[PDB]
RNA sequence: GAAACUGCGAAUGGCUCAUUAAAUCAGUUAUAGUUUGUUUGAUGGUAUCUACUACUCGGAUAACCGUAGUAAUUCUAGAGCUAAUACGUGCAACAAACCCCGACUUCUGGAAGGGAUGCAUUUAUUAGAUAUGCGAUGAUUCAUGAUAACUCGACGGAUCGCACGGCCGCCGGCGACGCAUCAUUCAAAUUUCUGCCCUAUCAACUUUCGAUGGUAGGAUAGUGGCCUACCAUGGUGGUGACGGGUGACGGAGAAUUAGGGUUCGAUUCCGGAGAGGGAGCCUGAGAAACGGCUA
């Protein structure tokens, strides 16, 4: 069958396809976790480890973890979950799906692995080369950690080593860089004593009124008495 | 149904507010407020239908989108915002300030108020209890809370509410000798002071009324709202002073001013 | 599911009534708890109508009671079911419903009448005068101490474990707790 | 004397094992027996506030309270354990030929043990929240008849 | 600013009259027998207590990108990023008062220290009077207060826009969104009394397996044989029960008019029910939803 393989180190992935059973026989009867020496797979497949990931059969329904069989069931699936992304559907709202089991077997049409070890030979298509991280961190707290900043660098400065400049498709020179979340500004600070104020006003207030009550109270009663006398 | 209804239709829309048959299929629903739905004038029909500043429905959110209408001195940018009996509805851009009050004829009238009495409106006391901690309040008929009321107000009793500082400044309690207007049923409009009070138990109280002509009418304890103490209303009353006139003389009135 | 309309009834006459509309979730039932004792304490969640909560037990181990006398409530360990009015099946299944008769560890209240009136069922000056106080309004229900012996005590249910999470109750004393022992003495 | 259930029968909130006792109490406190007066011009029968039957669906000592629709009728059957079947008789107009004809109601009605009561004699009923499937009344006076 | 996540809505409206004969429904009642997103008015004081970010906590995922499967679907699996008013945590500005234990003590005392103490839940005890303080109703051990405890509490703001100021870094305005409590509004659910066409070639019917009532429980948002266990034998009926028919949804109304009456009411307003026939259910404040799901 086919083959999705996926470096994460490199984030590089190549689509194979082997067509002899004696190289196969080492997937069959393995489930969607577990690791695969890629020995078998080829020669060049020398000293890499391959995790198995999921895949699809023939008819192109998936394989869901967890279904301890090899053929083809119908469940009740949750929205989000794999094998059911239910997008345009209600929340709360399931539905009855095919899905494969997690164990390998002939009837699947394509496979996606993991390397999970390198070997001593790189493939040429997946770790001679990285695909650089085309976004970079986004709150305050990961800028810092990114760069181990301290509690008194400027984080903001840092922002523009990451920012990417590129030429638009008119000719113009652009710049992009992340607007910073969770950085501390004195409009945060001044937010916080405005509750805090807001806090305090609202006791001095119930304060104030219980004490007018009271004296209230007091002055009618000493009326009362005053009158209850005579 | 399965839930709130968020329509009405024409023809189930209070008489009151005077909506042309054949006007539309619809009429503005009121939303949830401080009166009922059958005891309000939503702003769309003060602003479009009586006061004709606004031409259509987009006119009157458009007007109000600009906050320029207040009620009880607050900006309320709700269409089918529910203003009711005594409300305040002021429009400082025009310099005007009107009043909510009921015709002899029992229809909600814009009242033109001065600036003083435009900064007060009275309100009817449902009741009197004791909330969290202990805390004696009161609530009004127009969705009001007050706490730490008067010990001497009761329910059923009027207080003269404070737009500006939100506090009452005076009260009347009800009894008999006191002027009143009565905002429910057939006598809806009227203006009379009260004669005596019958009560049964586990019923309605009946409350009598005598006009200012001597006219005498009953109505419930719920439809009755005290004006002042005495016979001097502590507000200005619209055109007719509550004085219902009979068709017949109405009609003399109508042929002597035609000619 | 379990409803609890009408509909389905008999008429007060006898007749039989003939349907015009399907169930409704504002009238519906829910499954009982059957809430019982063990050391795995289990309560369940129930979101009901309104957006509101309820708590189903499964397992209550604990439970909250208090001595009426005294005035007093302590947590202590409920062991067993001893009596239910409703159902004697419900006592062997040792299930917890409202109402229900069991026994109590008597730990708390042991120590909270040693430390109290200074009687068994260093201290300064104060403390024992405090104590020798207490000491002359001192009346204990004579079938509340041959309790105490044990180290059990028959108490009610007068909570709702299946709609609280919960089986709080409270000591039998005086007469009820003659009406229960004499149910129980056979 | 009146527990003849399978249960203990005693008022709510009265709590019977006190160290004080209650001399000065109000009804309901200190140990004392629970009473109340229903309203509506009522008298409470001497036997509900001096009695010892245990009735949480008694107007005067139980947890009911009358409110809404206060009728009369004729006592038509008493066998039922404290319910009664109360005769409204009454004239129904029939309009087309002017005239008037006979017809009856049948109003079960929870009787507290306060009040004796026997086929034939005229009964005071107030409306009550659901006691039963059918009882939504509940016996306020008997005239013995 | 597309796309996407988040939030809200889609329970309204429109359509039809199949089922349904004290049932729907009309008038008239009740909830002291309950729930109620929202609007309007008021109200939010104890979290870490010996870890010890609060000048601000943590891990993901969409869009995007790139390896795809299938004849095929807002059918679907891996891989690489990155956000929050998403998700999960967490200091929660600081007190007083009340209650319990309480070393120590000039000891009928007061005393260091400790425990408890927000709001909410649950169960007990207690106050809540009224022929020198104490609220409401026709009527409530009602509102509400106090004590003992209890709960492995989705609560008690790690949010956003405008401006730009006063003291000596500290303070500071106008708003938006959001959490909880009460009241209110928008409503529902159940409910009281009276009322419906033809038929006796329908006179007895209901009660194993709930029929009528009682006790104790369970369930419910809540009352209730609504359901369970035990108990009693009850409940309706020529003042027509029960059974049957209806080419029967009920009403506001329509036609005709001495008066009385006769006939009609599927259809635009009100109420109910249904979404080919049943049944079950998730989400949600609200649905037994069908331009939602499951059989
Ligand atoms: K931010
Ligand atoms: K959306
Ligand atoms: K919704
Ligand atoms: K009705
Ligand atoms: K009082
Ligand atoms: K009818
Ligand atoms: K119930
Ligand atoms: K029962
Ligand atoms: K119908
Ligand atoms: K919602
Ligand atoms: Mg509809
Ligand atoms: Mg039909
Ligand atoms: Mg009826
Ligand atoms: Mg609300
Ligand atoms: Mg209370
Ligand atoms: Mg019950
Ligand atoms: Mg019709
Ligand atoms: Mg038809
Ligand atoms: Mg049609
Ligand atoms: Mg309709
Ligand atoms: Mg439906
Ligand atoms: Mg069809
Ligand atoms: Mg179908
Ligand atoms: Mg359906
Ligand atoms: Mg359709
Ligand atoms: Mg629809």
């Amino acid at each position: 069958m086919k083959f999705n393989i996926a470096n994460p180190t490199t984030g590089c992935q190549k689509k194979l396809e082997i067509d002899d059973d004696q190289k196969l026989r080492a997937f069959f009867d393995k489930r969607i976790s577990q690791e695969v020496s890629g020995d078998a797979l080829g020669d060049e497949f020398k000293g890499y480890v391959f995790k198995i990931m999921g895949g699809c059969d023939k008819q192109g329904f998936p394989m869901k973890q967890g279904v301890l069989t090899p053929g083809r069931v119908r469940l009740l699936l949750y929205r989000g979950t794999p094998c059911f992304r239910g997008y345009g559907r209600r929340n709360g709202e399931r539905r009855r799906k095919s899905v494969r089991g997690c164990i390998v077997s002939p009837d699947l049409s394509v496979l996606n692995l993991v390397i999970v070890k390198k070997g001593e030979n790189d493939l040429p298509g997946l770790t001679d080369t990285e695909k650089p991280r085309m976004r970079g961190p986004k709150r305050a707290s990961k800028i810092r950690k990114l760069f181990n900043l301290s509690k008194e660098d400027d984080v903001r400065k840092y922002v523009n080593t990451y920012r990417r400049n590129f030429t638009t498709k008119n000719g113009k020179k652009a710049s992009k860089a992340p607007k910073i979340q969770r950085l501390v500004t004195p409009l945060t600070l001044q937010r916080k004593r405005a509750r805090i104020a807001d806090k305090k006003k609202r006791i001095a207030k119930a304060k104030s009124e219980a004490a007018e009550y009271q004296k209230l109270l007091a002055s009618r009663l000493k009326e009362q008495r005053e009158k209850r006398s005579e | 149904a399965r839930g709130l209804k968020k329509h009405l239709k024409r023809l189930n829309a209070p008489k009151h507010w005077m909506l042309d048959k054949l006007g539309g299929a619809f009429a503005p629903k009121p939303s949830s407020g401080p009166h009922k739905s059958r005891e309000c004038l939503p702003l769309i029909i003060i602003l479009r239908n009586r006061l004709k500043y606004a031409l259509t429905y987009r006119e009157v959110i458009s007007i109000l989108m600009q906050r320029q209408v207040m009620v009880d001195s607050k900006v309320r940018t709700d269409k089918t915002y529910p203003a009711g009996f005594m409300d305040v509805v002021s429009i400082p851009k025009t310099n005007e300030n009107f009043r909510l009050l009921y015709d002899t004829k029992g229809r909600f009238r814009l009242h033109s108020v001065r600036d003083e009495e435009a900064k007060f409106k009275l309100c009817k006391v449902r009741s009197v209890q004791f909330g969290q901690k202990g805390i004696p309040y009161l609530n009004t008929y127009d969705g009001r809370t007050i706490r730490y009321p008067d010990p001497l107000i009761k329910a059923n009793d009027t207080i003269k509410l404070d737009l500006e500082s939100n506090k009452i400044v005076d009260f009347i309690k009800f009894d008999v000798g006191n002027v009143v207007m009565v905002t429910g049923g057939r006598n809806r409009g009227r203006v009379g002071v009260i004669k005596n009070r019958e009560k049964h138990k586990g019923s309605f109280e009946t409350v009598h009324i005598q006009d200012a002509l001597g006219h005498e009418f009953a109505t419930r304890l719920g439809n009755v709202f005290t004006l002042g103490k005495g016979t001097k209303p502590w507000v200005s009353l619209p055109k007719g002073k509550g004085i219902k006139l009979s068709i017949i003389e109405e009609a003399r009135k109508r042929l002597a001013a035609q000619s | 599911g379990i409803s609890r309309d009408s509909m389905h009834k008999r008429r007060a006459t006898g007749g039989k009534k003939k349907a015009w509309r399907k169930k409704r979730k504002y009238e519906l039932g829910r499954q009982p708890a059957n809430t019982k004792i063990s050391a795995n304490k289990t309560v369940r969640r129930i979101r009901v109508r309104g957006g509101n909560v309820k708590w189903r037990a499964l397992r209550l181990d604990t439970g909250n009671y208090s001595w009426g006398s005294e005035a007093v409530t302590r947590k202590t360990r409920i062991l067993d079911v001893v009596y239910n009015a409703s159902n004697n099946e419900l006592v062997r299944t040792q299930t917890l419903v409202k109402s229900a008769i069991v026994q109590v560890d008597a730990a708390p209240f042991k120590q909270w009448y040693l430390q109290h009136y200074g009687v068994d069922i260093k201290k300064s000056n104060h403390v024992l005068r405090k104590i020798e106080t207490r000491q002359k309004d001192r009346k204990l229900d004579p079938h509340i101490e041959e309790q105490f012996g044990g180290g059990r005590l028959l108490a009610c249910i007068s909570s709702r474990p299946g709609q609280c999470g919960r089986a709080d109750g409270y000591i039998l004393e005086g007469k009820e707790l003659e009406f229960y022992m004499k149910k129980l003495q056979k | 004397a009146e527990q003849t259930e399978k249960a203990f029968l005693k008022q709510p909130g009265v709590f019977l094992s006190s160290k004080k006792t209650g001399k000065g109490k109000r009804p309901g406190k200190g140990g004392n027996r629970y009473f109340k007066s229903i309203g509506l011009g009522f008298k409470t029968p001497r036997e509900a506030t001096e009695g010892t039957y245990i009735d949480k669906k008694c107007p005067f000592t139980g947890n009911v309270s009358i409110r809404g629709r206060i009728l009369a009728g004729t006592c038509h059957s008493a066998k039922m354990n404290r319910t009664i079947i109360v005769r409204r008789n009454y004239l129904h107009y029939v309009k087309k030929y002017q005239r008037y004809e006979k017809r009856h109601s049948n109003i079960p009605a929870h009787i507290s043990p306060c009040f004796r009561v026997k086929e034939g004699d005229h009964v005071i009923i107030g409306q009550c929240r659901p006691l039963s499937k059918t009882v939504r009344f509940n016996v306020l006076k008997v005239i013995p008849a």
